[PDB]
């Protein structure tokens, strides 16, 4: 369990970031279930994913999801700078429970 | 709009039992839902939840398969997670979020989205 | 103990040789020929029980070669 | 180039009818294409990548067994227990046993004993599954050019059922619109990707479920609960008493010999990369320019280096280097019969030959298709023009018979896909895929499943029924079926 | 109406095949205009060309506004094997579906 997600990252504004979450066949691979949850430190987490590629309507169209094998990649471009919210990947496992990745501290320089 | 809020900052002695309330506001507690996602600062989000507010069913992470029990009541439209026999480790923040049940009222396979909203948060600390 | 799967059940046909296609044509022939090399008496009797049922000098021939083919592998 | 001398190559030439064609390009062959106009291109399958797989079962081909307990109750009280039962990891069988008097058991009457042993297996056969989507066909295609043997010429195309259309750049040549089909080719989703020790090959969803070994149930890690487990053990009781249990060791060779019908698949990794493979592509010329037709032709000596040679399909390469002239000039390729009048005779493969010029590098190598008699291949211009005698030596009706046999193998392997192999505009072709589609489908339906000796034998059983009795109808169709089976074993003989 | 709506299309998910004779497709439409309309065809011929088979969903449409709005479309391919076509006159992604029977 404990979705593998790498600790933290950064870059110039507008520049592409990709945070890839690696699961197993039990969850991320054999399912379309993924979520990336922008969590502003001090505040409540929010949605920034929904069934991978798609987005909730209030999402900055900036964000893009993708999946290969066991992967979850949230690739952001055209950065507005003020968009480092610890990113946590989470998915529905096969057993019927949800697991939230180690989370990615996002580094805005 | 959709509003969830819960009990505020709170502290318990090691071995005590926390009771957190989730008061669902701004939507129809119908094809209900709720979850409980623990967080303190600096580690992985664990999900120790339950999933069914129509029938009162529940599913727990083995993690805490028997520790928490959950009461759900529509008159107050409120779900009460209660974690018994808490430890120094558990100091955390307990968010309640929803993932809409399917039409039938039975919740087995979620919506493709899960958590479209989140509780206000309740910081719980253990001495 | 029951697995003879993959040659008879179903084959891949392609412009490649298949697994041991070099070996097969002859690992279907030699064992039967071998097994008839031992204990030909069974070829004797089998020839009998064929030769007395049907009597067309053709239908029995089919019964000879058939009964000889069913029990080298005796199944 | 890229094609010549594979011995499986096939020529296909459209007769205007627009640019249509469509050739089933098949791994192990290289299909070459020539038109009235246009350059001529060679296409061959290369490698068929299967990108993403998911695990179904594992099995085990080598057992090992741990401690052995016993738990024998006397004749009265019957069944025994052996607490080490009631696990995933212990196998058990009851064997009523000899034990009256002498040793406990105040009666005769046998008495059950439960003897069990712990089954922990050494290696895994790990079957993997594929579904037609996400597989990847990579086809590389090269045009004939000055290149002799050392790239505006060969292009690299990868055709994914997520992108079945492909259009490949060729600077100063054309697009070569490729409409491929990456689905219908091999009957995937039947084939599973099977892994013994560090090898891989494909087998059917029928063979892979039916192997009688321990199941892993596609489980992950931990201490896998093994289904079955009984088929691999050996519970035998010596004479009447003391049941014993033996491991019945590694069956790796047994599945190997049982596996004769599979094709082996080269590699594993993040992606299974297999071989053979079957594609039907609709090849679309539309944009191809020859790029040479505007050049001047150059008058200079030509000197063969490698003496020309006869490929198996009969086409003849000839490599010509020449000094003395400059400019990217055409070279006259016409082969001839009399040295006196040129009178070009015999089709040329390379369409328009040209030269890269630069210095005295030359090197073209165009290739030719001489007539069935004697012929002079003359590469040259004016009086000093260098020639070579040839004598193709194949008869014409020989070539026709050749293309027919070859046609019968493409028809035997590709089944109903033979029809449309070099399709074009005639409808009678659609009637073919239809007529051979229903005879093919119903043929594979009742038979299928027939080994080498099965189809040779039943072949002759049908041919002895071929000329045995009655009417010229049923005897005729039985003789026909027999013809198809015998013919189908005869084909693919090598 | 919505004109025909033109821009790139990228298949989000590898499309699907239902057991009741259907193919379901999701599309990004790469972000142009508002509430437009994008066609799709089942083409036995060429990349596109003639349309065969039938769309089980009707008036396939883009919802609105920014970047990608997914249009999922129930389509029944012909009994053969076609090439789903996404609708741009020129730039479009496609497939091959081999419906059975």
């Amino acid at each position: 369990s404990a979705l593998t997600q790498p600790a933290s990252v950064s870059g110039s504004p507008g520049q592409s970031i990709t945070i890839s979450c690696t699961g197993t066949s039990s969850d991320v691979g054999g399912f379309n279930y993924v979520s990336w949850f922008q969590q502003h430190p001090g505040k409540a987490p929010k949605l920034m994913l929904y069934d991978v590629t798609s987005r909730p309507s209030g999402v900055s169209s900036r964000f893009s999801g993708s999946k290969s094998g066991n992967t979850a990649s949230l690739t952001i471009s055209g950065l507005q700078a003020e968009d480092e919210a610890d990113y946590y990947c989470s998915s529905h496992t096969s057993r019927g429970t949800w697991v939230f990745g180690g989370g990615t501290k996002l580094t805005v320089l | 709009e959709v509003q969830l809020v819960e009990s505020g900052a709170e502290v318990k002695k090691p071995g005590a039992s926390v009771k957190v309330s989730c008061k669902a506001s701004g939507y129809t507690f119908t094809s209900y839902a709720m979850h409980w996602v623990r967080q303190a600062p600096g580690q992985r989000l664990e999900w120790m939840g339950w999933i069914n507010a129509g029938n009162g069913n529940t599913k727990y992470s083995q993690k805490f398969q028997d520790r928490v029990t959950i009461t759900r009541d529509t008159s107050a439209s409120t779900a009460y997670m209660e974690l018994s026999s808490l430890r120094s480790e558990d100091t955390a923040i307990y968010y309640c979020a929803r993932d809409k049940v399917d039409d039938y009222g039975d919740y087995w396979f979620p919506t493709l989205w899960y958590f479209d909203y989140w509780g206000q948060g309740t910081l719980v600390t253990v001495s | 103990a029951v697995t003879l799967p993959s040659h008879s059940t179903r084959k891949l046909q392609t412009r490649s040789q298949t697994w041991l296609e070099s070996r097969e044509y002859t690992k279907h022939l030699i064992r039967v020929e071998n097994w008839i090399f031992r204990n030909p008496g069974f070829a004797l009797a089998a020839a009998a029980i064929a030769w007395l049922l049907g009597s067309s000098t053709s239908q029995k021939v089919i019964y000879l070669v058939m009964i000889l083919l069913i029990a080298p592998a005796y199944s | 180039i890229r094609c010549i001398g594979v011995s499986n190559r096939d020529f296909v030439e459209g007769m205007s009818g627009g640019t249509w064609v469509d050739v089933v390009l098949e791994h192990g062959g290289c299909v070459t294409v020539m038109a009235q106009d246009k350059p001529t291109v060679d296409i061959e399958l290369v490698t068929t990548t299967v990108s993403n797989m998911a695990e179904v079962r594992s099995y085990c081909y080598e057992a090992s067994i741990s401690d052995m307990a016993s738990d024998s109750r006397c004749p009265t009280q019957g069944e025994a227990y052996l607490d080490k039962q009631s696990d995933t990891q212990y196998v058990c069988k009851r064997t009523l046993v000899d034990r009256g008097w002498g040793n406990g058991c105040g009666l005769f009457g046998k008495g059950s004993l439960v003897t069990c042993a712990k089954f922990a297996c050494s290696k895994k056969m790990t079957g993997k599954s594929i579904q037609p989507e996400n597989l990847e066909y990579r086809i590389m295609l090269s045009v004939h050019g000055s290149q002799h043997s050392g790239d505006e010429n060969r292009a690299k195309v990868e055709i994914t059922p997520n992108s079945p259309r492909a259009e490949a750049t060729l600077g100063g040549f054309g697009s070569l619109g490729l409409d491929c089909e990456p689905r219908t080719g091999l009957d995937f989703s039947d084939l599973y990707y099977l892994t013994m020790n560090n090898k891989h090959w494909l087998v059917h969803k029928e063979w892979f479920h039916d192997i009688p070994l321990p199941w892993h149930a596609g489980a992950d890690t931990g201490t896998p609960h093994w289904n079955n487990k009984e088929a691999l053990v050996e519970f035998k009781d010596a004479h009447a008493k003391r049941q014993t249990v033996v491991v019945l060791g590694s069956q790796e060779g047994a599945v190997h010999t049982a596996l004769a019908g599979a094709l082996e698949a080269e590699m594993d990794g993040a992606k299974g990369r297999l071989s053979s493979g079957h594609l039907k592509c609709r090849l679309k010329m539309d944009k191809l320019r020859l790029k040479g037709v505007s050049y001047s032709l150059c008058t200079a000596a030509f000197t063969f280096t490698k003496i020309p040679a006869e490929t198996l399909h009969g086409t003849v390469t000839v490599e010509v280097q020449y000094a003395g002239t400059d400019g990217p000039c055409k070279v006259p390729a016409q082969m001839a019969v009399d040295m006196q009048t040129l009178t070009p005779v015999g089709r040329l493969i390379t369409a328009n030959p040209v030269i890269t010029e630069s210095t005295e590098n030359s090197k073209m190598m165009l290739e030719l298709d001489p007539p069935f008699g004697d012929s002079y291949i003359v590469i040259g211009v004016g009086e000093k023009k260098i020639t070579h005698h040839w004598h193709r030596s194949g008869s014409t009706i020989g070539k026709a018979f050749e293309a027919t046999v070859r046609g019968a193998k493409r028809m035997a392997v590709l089944g109903d896909t033979a029809w449309d192999f070099g399709s074009v505009g005639g409808a009678l072709n659609s009637l073919g895929k239809g007529i051979h589609q229903i005879f093919g489908a119903a043929f594979k339906s009742l038979f299928g499943g027939m080994s080498w000796f099965s189809q040779i034998l039943i072949g002759t059983l049908l041919m002895w029924l071929g000329l045995n009795t009655k009417n010229g109808s049923i005897s005729l169709m039985c003789l026909a079926l027999g013809g198809v089976l015998i013919f189908l074993s005869t084909a693919v003989s090598a």
